[PDB]
């Protein structure tokens, strides 16, 4: 389990995961419907990206989102 | 009649026995490691069945590999548990089935 | 002249040897590998009077355990790091077929264990016989055992073809098997695209015997199991009666289990599996229509790798022709619906 | 006390349950985060269409940590 | 006219009793409580000799352990459920002050343990003397102990005022204490708004003795502690000698530790803590400027609860006016900020 | 000098000892419950110090109750933990300091 420090931290972790699986941005666009430009913004800092798109990308990468205290 | 010991990753994790009612696999009451199969979860301890468990039956060899062994001592497929013990130190992965003696 | 491991053209300094330095290093970890076995076929492989005509081609195949002791292959009694698979006495050139198909799978991007063709020591002045060699995947860095299990035992199926009922019907399909896999491994688009491609490529290449024992789960990254590498991938296209027996080892779709329904492709003028049935398999795995369409276009573009790999292989000319004929026909069927 | 979030809506509901157990109203959250009470309302019902940064800022003000696993 | 527990107006029948049914039930759990102690002051409270003028009023205050056997208060040697705090011999009416201040804190919305004023059995025909009683927070639904610890031991400070150096300077401030709390308890804006208000209200009301031993951590959730309820909240405004010794028990800001810097309010024409100093404390806790502005408006609107609670109390009239005079002055200083 | 058993929730959690070099608090090697203080984490076992630990010093009284107890006992000026054992069964929270 990794605690997400900021939105930027999450985009970087999702991008590291994407690259270790060998998935390109075009494959993710076809599967999620999210454009390669939004995917680019998402992997750098998802701050302004809609929550549902961040959640859909985490899902296609096999990443689970958890909440704690 | 047979109380075969099952060892995963070098150490014995449990026992697979045979009797009148059928077969029974049970993990040791002090084994809290990984399961030998997703069909035999670590959380549950006892595994009774009328026929030999699909995991242990899947470990028995196919066509050529079982005919080469059934030519040495002559096993007419009657006892599948005795055939598992003949290939005990030659199984795939980290599973090893050895006798109790 | 092509490499007996990689099937790539041999350079001037490798030509006479028959193996490339790149290939010898890929297979053994050293360019000092000796791919000329110090033993004959009959020294370790025995000819036992066969079962009966009706068993799958894998049942007739001998398997030897091999260890790599100082650049030399040595036959071991149990738990070796490589497996030697000579051609069955009744199926000559099968080792060359498994080598071509497994080389093609590596060139296509699949996780395939390192492999090649090795020659036995000749008895007299007869032409050299080759066997297929492959590194065992249930080994890590320095041959320590990695735990694994076959899909038939994991799913609790008593037959490797799913013939578990009161009739002669198959009760497990690729669709059901994929659904089971998605619930036990890490569920990601890379895993899903790969598994979908493995099923489409078993069909395109004529591997109609990719049953439940030909799928595995390897317990490497702690708790989370992974799908085992591609193994035992052979084209049955050079053997007409085996090829005709089935299009695939298991039914493709869940609706086909127990023979309750036919796949849409069976109800079409084609009367066999078509592109539409594979789209339905993709859809069941969660793959998006726009992604499945792209994945099909990639399969069309990989035509050149398929043609070239089989034509560069040590398979007989008649056998290559049979494989490419199966391939071209099934590749053309992917455009349908 | 680790909960896997199933859908965006599941997270919105958990954040709203947490907000109510702390006695925090929507106006207090608007003053602290800058997120409007109407966006906060949409967020606590289904943050699917709400920006990630706003969901992350609200989870923060509520003392809720976001984690990632496999 | 007013209840000796709640300070609310007493109805027709309860007038002679002096306690309301609502109040008796709040404090004991039953409307059958007897708030007239069956013991006299000298029976249990010894007269210890005065120590030195240097210690705070809390040093001169006796403390008795009380248990509730039926509807009667009983003095215990150890591990009671309530604590009786009689007025020190030199500070008459201090129990009435702690009662007014603690009642005000409850009316303001803080977590305050249940409390009231109880009378001792008289020796002869003299006027009744009252002591402040409060339920122990280190007890759950039943009298089972709940673990807790004081902030001085948690932060590893050897003095409750942070006088831990080679001089008389203070090395722990409310800003540092809040930063320590934020790292050990759950963060959230509700905890932060409450703790900020506790510090502003200790200043507004004249509680210049809210030191490190006057903050606690309760272990209710198990692993993660919570901040302990408000306790020992007394206004020192009726005692000029004690009131002018300090504005607060500890320095407000971290910049003031060791006397290295003055708070910006000390550099202004006011020469004491002003609203700007509290905005800097709020800012250090992560509170947003628009939220701090609203919080200040909420404190201004609570003027009526402060005035009314002290005027409804059993404190002397001279004592009430000293408190309200401190309060009005400091409340007016809250406007002096950007 | 002396050794005492530190109890939390009625159970012996560890020991606090004193000698020439100073004081030492140590949790029992088999105690995997909650820490008695955030200043004494259970992850760390040994806690040596020249003076009495701020947690144990904070447990001792200060004003009127320490004065009422001191006039009838009259033990050594700097008897840091000697005063804590006398008021061991009368502490705040769930802590108890008993003689060994």
């Amino acid at each position: 389990l990794l605690t997400i420090e900021t939105p930027r931290h999450l985009g970087e972790q999702l991008n590291a995961r994407r690259k270790e699986l060998g998935i390109d941005l075009y494959t993710l666009e076809l599967q999620t419907g999210i454009s390669t430009s939004t995917l680019k913004r998402l992997f750098k800092d998802p701050e302004q990206v809609k929550f549902g798109s961040v959640f859909a990308v985490a899902n296609v990468l096999g990443v689970k989102l958890c909440i704690g205290e | 009649h047979r109380r075969v010991k099952v060892l995963l990753y070098g150490q014995v994790v449990g026992e697979l026995s045979q009797n009148d009612s059928g077969f029974l696999f049970q993990y040791a009451h002090d084994y809290h490691g990984p399961a030998i199969s997703i069909s035999l979860p670590v959380a549950q301890r006892q595994f009774p069945s009328e026929t030999l468990h699909p995991y242990f039956a899947s470990l028995a060899p196919e066509g050529w590999l079982r005919q080469r062994y059934s030519q040495i001592q002559h096993r007419d497929e009657n006892d599948l548990l005795g055939m598992l013990i003949d290939n005990g130190k030659n199984l795939l992965g980290a599973i090893q089935i050895l006798p109790w003696e | 002249a092509n490499c007996r491991i990689l099937l790539t053209p041999l350079n001037e300094r490798d030509e006479q040897r028959g193996y490339s330095t790149q290939g010898l290093k890929r297979l053994s970890g050293t360019a000092k590998l000796n791919p000329r076995l110090g033993f004959t076929r009959t020294q370790f492989v025995q000819e036992l009077p066969r079962q009966q005509k009706g068993m799958a081609i894998s049942g007739y195949q001998p398997k030897l355990q091999l260890v790599l002791d100082e650049g030399e292959f040595r036959v071991v009694d149990h738990q070796g790091n490589f497996i030697l698979k000579p051609s069955p006495a009744d199926f000559p050139g099968l080792a060359e077929n498994e080598h071509a198909t497994m080389t093609l799978m590596s060139r296509l991007g699949f996780d395939v264990p390192v492999h090649g063709l090795l020659s036995f020591a000749p008895q007299s002045e007869e032409e050299l016989e080759y066997a297929f060699v492959i590194r065992r995947y249930d080994r890590d860095n320095k041959g320590l055992p990695v735990h694994q299990e076959q899909l038939d035992g994991a799913m609790q199926i008593t037959d490797k073809y799913g013939k578990t009922g009161n009739d002669n019907e198959q009760y497990v399909s690729y669709e059901t098997l994929a659904r089971f896999l998605v619930a036990h491994v890490n569920d990601n688009i890379a895993f899903k695209i790969d598994l979908f491609r493995r099923i489409v490529y078993a069909w395109l290449l004529g591997n109609n015997d990719m049953h439940l024992r030909n799928f595995g789960l390897v317990y490497s990254d702690g708790l989370t199991p992974a799908l085992a590498p591609v193994y035992d991938f052979v084209s049955v296209a050079p053997y007409p009666e085996y090829f005709y027996s089935n299009y695939l080892a298991l039914p493709l779709l869940t609706r086909e289990e127990g023979g309750r329904e036919l796949a849409p492709g069976f109800h079409s003028d084609y009367g066999e599996y078509i592109g539409q049935d594979f789209l339905l398999l993709g859809e069941s795995m969660g793959l998006a229509p726009r992604l499945l369409e792209k994945l099909f276009q990639d399969i069309r573009k990989e035509n050149a790798i398929v043609m070239e790999t089989y034509e560069q292989s040590f398979m007989t000319q008649d056998h290559i022709q049979a494989v490419l004929q199966c391939y071209r026909h099934r590749l053309g069927l992917l455009h349908h619906h």
